[PDB]
RNA sequence: AUUAGGGAUCGGACGGCGUUUAUUUUUGACCCGUUCGGCACCUUACGAUAAAUCAAAA
């Protein structure tokens, strides 16, 4: 169940309020893929 | 009353009565009053101190007859810490002892410091307008209460 | 990617280090353990442990040798030698209670020792005479100690008075220094090996950079990634700064944020020290001033320092109130670094 | 919507109050 | 002055005593003052430091 | 460039630290027509000339 | 807006700042020596470890 | 009012943690309250803490500590219960805990299950 | 559980570098600092949520 930097980069970018749901995405058993772009859009990173 | 007489036992019942007698032109307390208990045991390394156990109303007899007299009984008898303390048999008894134990002084704060892990510590710190002729007593009441208790409680003059 | 991964205890973990040779060490409450990362096949289990001295606060080890000293929270401080020993050496003040947050050796002096207490109140100490030496207590609470790595008298405490403290050892009479620059309260400080750089770095969204001599911001740093740094430590070129946040990250930053480094060209390094001393030389007109102090800042904390420049006025102004109509006026105003310290003991 | 709020019962502050309906229903699904 | 005195209280015995180790503390810092006025009021200030070069006189 | 606002500098300096004439200045006060407490002191002090 | 709002803080008096700044550290109007002695900072740090003083050295 | 001083504190509590306060003033304080301080200091969403009489607690912290709340009807809860009480509570079964007073006293589902005991769910902390 | 304080508002009560009552002590008027208590502004919400209601529908 990968999760993509840039999507690793929005939900910490969000309020702190998410932070449990941003620790539960932090978790180190799934693996990571980083990117090559600009500025953290997740869709345009995703469908790429 | 309680006890059969022991060797500084019946010296601390002659010193009162050489209270009583031979001095001050102050006696309240001094007359009514008769062997009734003490214990001594060393203070740290080398250093002794006296505790007297006192009956209740001779407790605040104490209280109204107090003043140059802890003075004359260390200058006089064995040049130690000399405390009077009541004579009990749970923790208002030990707050009792306390607030005995620190007779010139009243005590403002009880601060209960917790640790990272499960130990405890209690502190109780005193009053500000008397400071000056506590601090070297100071270790001396802490091992009074440790050894009266087995509950270690460090006081202080907060600042 | 990583070089050398572990779990360490149960709780979280509060100290963490190096040993001279290559061994690795880490403090949590559940004790002192000792790991060697560079081990040509992996192992997980520690090589040295130890679980007696209470909940063990913070590391602190030796430049040279193999000395480490492990700060606890009784009040307690205790020594280790490598190799040559079990339990330490167990110094503290000789009554003393309240709790040990950290302790930095000194790198200038080594041998020596600085620790915060919790009565708002900082020791030095030695190990030679193996004893604590003074005992200063101030207006309210301090975090993280540190000694300057080349001033050997000049030490700094990060303090819960958002404030950064340059002291003096000969000399506790006055703060040398007030760094008075922050809304929350510092998290951590480290000395650059320059020694004429300094990290502040708060609980809050916030790292400020400083040299030893201004009393002021001169670089606030942040990114909204990272709510709550904590660990905010230089590197050896003192270039390189790094940020362990509260959102979990590792973060690698600049000091000096405008500089690119690398190898220029002799006509580049002329122009940039150019700008430095002409910068140097006009750093107080209006213009230049405000485009020079004009950063950009999170909302909260933006805010926040309006409420601390408006509460701190009033304070202010409630302090001359009582000095001018009081019988305060016929005395001598006292500075403030003065005033910064409370009182000291020995 | 909250991440920080728990699938069984309404809050007050800290007060999370439940109903002796959603206990009975927990004690079904361990049932 | 071969006369023992009368033993103190603890409280002043270890002022006394960590004030004797301040004192050697501050003679040994006494030992630096005068490199770091010097680094203080000198002209150009160098890093890396070649007496912490590891290779310094080869 | 750079040299000193003299008038600014006093400006700073002070918010930092904190019988022939006046013949002439009742005749230039004298149609204004304030009331003016430092007239009510200069009509005082030239009562008292 | 050039003019100067508050005396930078190590001068003292008027004369001294406005007479004491009075030179163009600039290319064109000094020596090349000139430039690079005046220009050089304060401070030079160069590449490497710098680890804290071992010895006294003043 | 509200009768229960724990609630009111752990409210107190949670309004340091969503102020950025490292610290608090429980007015009035009890012992329950300092069992559920020391356990929340025994799995470390809490730095140090005292009590000071006349009695008020203070507290100091860090910032792991997301939430705090009580169950305010005071269940009760066996083992298997206690498996599903937790999955309906906790975002992921590895994270924060649930305060369970037990015949040995108080402790978290962790320590439940290490000492095997059911009781009464009466909060839990995250 | 507070907002977040500040500016003022007066009811006490406490203090004082001081002016005027005061021929000098009371005491009173002006000014300041402390303290509780409240009518209310404004900002920031600490959030809200059903919005037009908000320092309370937080
Ligand atoms: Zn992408």
């Amino acid at each position: 169940i990968i999760i993509t930097s840039c999507v690793m980069a929005e939900l910490e970018k969000l309020g702190p309020r998410y932070r449990v749901a941003l620790m539960i995405a932090r978790d180190e058993r799934w693996q990571r893929l980083t990117c090559d772009h600009k500025g953290t859009y997740a869709d345009d990173c995703i469908v790429d | 009353s309680r006890q059969n007489p022991s060797d500084l036992e019946r010296a601390i019942a002659g010193a009162l009565y050489d209270l009583e007698t031979n001095t001050a032109d102050l006696k309240a307390a001094l007359r009514p009053l008769q062997f009734v208990s003490a214990r001594e045991i060393e203070v740290g390394h080398g250093k002794k101190a006296i505790v007297i156990f006192v009956p209740v109303p001779a407790l605040q007899g104490f209280h109204r007859v107090q003043q140059r007299l802890t003075r004359e009984l260390e200058k006089k008898f064995s040049d130690r810490h000399v405390l009077i303390l009541a004579a009990r048999r749970l923790t208002a008894v030990h707050d009792a002892i306390l607030t005995d134990l620190v007779y010139p002084v009243e005590i403002v704060g009880k601060r209960l410091r917790t640790k990272e892990d499960g130990s405890k510590v209690l502190k109780v710190i005193l009053d500000e307008k008397e400071r000056g002729g506590v601090d070297y007593r100071l270790d001396t009441y802490s091992e009074v209460y440790r050894r009266l208790t087995g509950r270690n409680v460090t006081f202080e003059f907060p600042q | 990617e990583e070089t050398w991964r572990v779990a360490a205890h149960n709780n979280i973990v509060k100290g963490l280090t190096f040993t001279n040779d290559k061994k690795l060490l880490s403090c949590a409450t559940d004790g002192i353990k000792l790991w060697d990362p560079y081990a040509s096949p992996s192992n997980t289990t520690p090589i040295a442990t130890w679980q007696e001295g209470g909940p063990y606060t913070s590391l602190s080890f030796h430049r040279s040798a193999n000395t480490f000293a492990a700060s606890s929270g009784q009040g307690c401080i205790r020594i280790w030698d490598l190799e040559h020993s079990t339990a330490g050496q167990a110094i503290q003040w000789p009554s003393f209670v309240d709790t040990i947050t950290d302790v930095c050796f000194n790198q200038v002096e080594t041998s020596v020792i600085g620790s915060v207490a919790t009565d708002r109140s900082i020791i030095l100490f030695d190990l030679r005479t193996n004893m604590p030496v003074i005992k200063t207590v101030l207006h309210f609470a301090c975090n993280r100690i540190v000694f300057n790595p080349m001033e050997a008298m000049n030490l700094a405490v990060a303090s819960e008075d958002h404030n950064i403290y340059i002291f003096d050892a000969r000399n506790f009479d006055k703060a040398l220094n007030i760094q008075k620059g922050h809304v929350a309260a510092v998290m951590d400080v480290e000395f650059s090996p320059t020694g004429e750089e300094l990290v502040s770095g708060s609980y809050d969204r916030t790292i400020r950079l400083w040299r030893r001599d201004a009393g002021h911001s001169r670089d606030v740093y942040h990114t909204k990634r990272m709510q709550r740094v904590f660990r905010t430590m230089w590197t050896m070129d003192s270039k390189y700064i790094l940020t362990g946040s509260d959102d979990g990250n590792v973060r690698l930053w600049r000091a000096n944020a405008s500089e690119r480094s690398g190898v220029k060209a002799t006509r580049q390094r002329q122009a940039l020290e150019y700008n430095n001393a002409l910068l140097d030389r006009y750093g107080h007109l209006p213009e230049i001033r405000r485009i020079r102090r004009h950063r950009h800042l999170p909302k909260v904390v933006k805010k926040a320092t309006e409420i601390k420049r408006e509460e701190l006025a009033a304070i202010k102004r409630r302090e001359e109130n009582e000095r001018k109509h009081s019988n305060k006026k016929y005395e001598k105003r006292k500075s403030e670094r003065e005033k910064a310290v409370l009182v000291k003991q020995q | 919507r909250p991440v920080d709020l728990p699938a069984v019962g309404r809050m007050r502050g800290a007060e999370l109050r439940i109903s002796a309906k959603e206990a009975a229903a927990i004690a079904r699904e361990v049932r | 002055s071969k006369k023992l005195e009368v033993p103190l209280a603890k409280r002043q015995q270890d002022r006394l005593m960590r004030e004797a180790a301040y004192k050697k503390t501050n003679e040994t810092l006494d030992r630096w003052i005068e490199t770091v006025k010097h680094n203080r009021r000198a002209e150009h200030l160098v890093f890396p430091l070649a007496q912490n070069a590891h290779d310094r006189g080869l | 460039i750079g040299n000193l606002d003299l008038r600014s500098e006093k400006q700073r300096q002070a918010e930092r630290d904190l019988n022939t004439a006046l013949k002439k200045y009742l005749r230039k006060q004298r149609k204004k027509n304030i009331i003016d407490e430092k007239r009510l002191k200069a009509e005082e002090l030239y009562r008292q000339m | 807006k050039y003019l100067a709002t508050g005396l930078p803080h190590p001068f003292e008096s008027q004369q001294q700042y406005e007479r004491s700044l009075r030179l163009p550290v600039g290319p064109e109007w000094m020596t090349k020596e000139t430039f690079q002695d005046a220009t050089k900072p304060r401070v030079i740090i160069k590449q490497g470890i710098i680890a804290p003083m071992s010895k006294p050295m003043y | 009012v509200r009768t229960s001083v724990l609630h009111d504190a752990l409210n107190s509590i949670n309004n340091a943690e969503k102020m950025g306060k490292r610290q608090v003033m429980i007015r009035p304080s009890s012992k329950v309250i300092v069992k559920f301080l020391q356990v929340m200091q025994r799995h470390g969403y809490i730095g140090e803490f005292e009590e000071v009489d006349n009695g008020k607690i203070v507290v100091q912290l860090n910032g792991r500590l997301n939430k705090c709340g009580v169950i305010s009807p005071r269940y009760n809860v066996r083992l298997a219960e206690l498996e599903k009480w937790v999955t309906k509570l906790l975002p992921a079964r590895q994270f924060g805990y649930v305060i369970l007073t037990t015949s040995a006293g108080i402790m978290d589902h962790e320590e439940a299950r290490r000492k095997h005991v059911a009781g009464k769910i009466i909060g839990f902390f995250y």
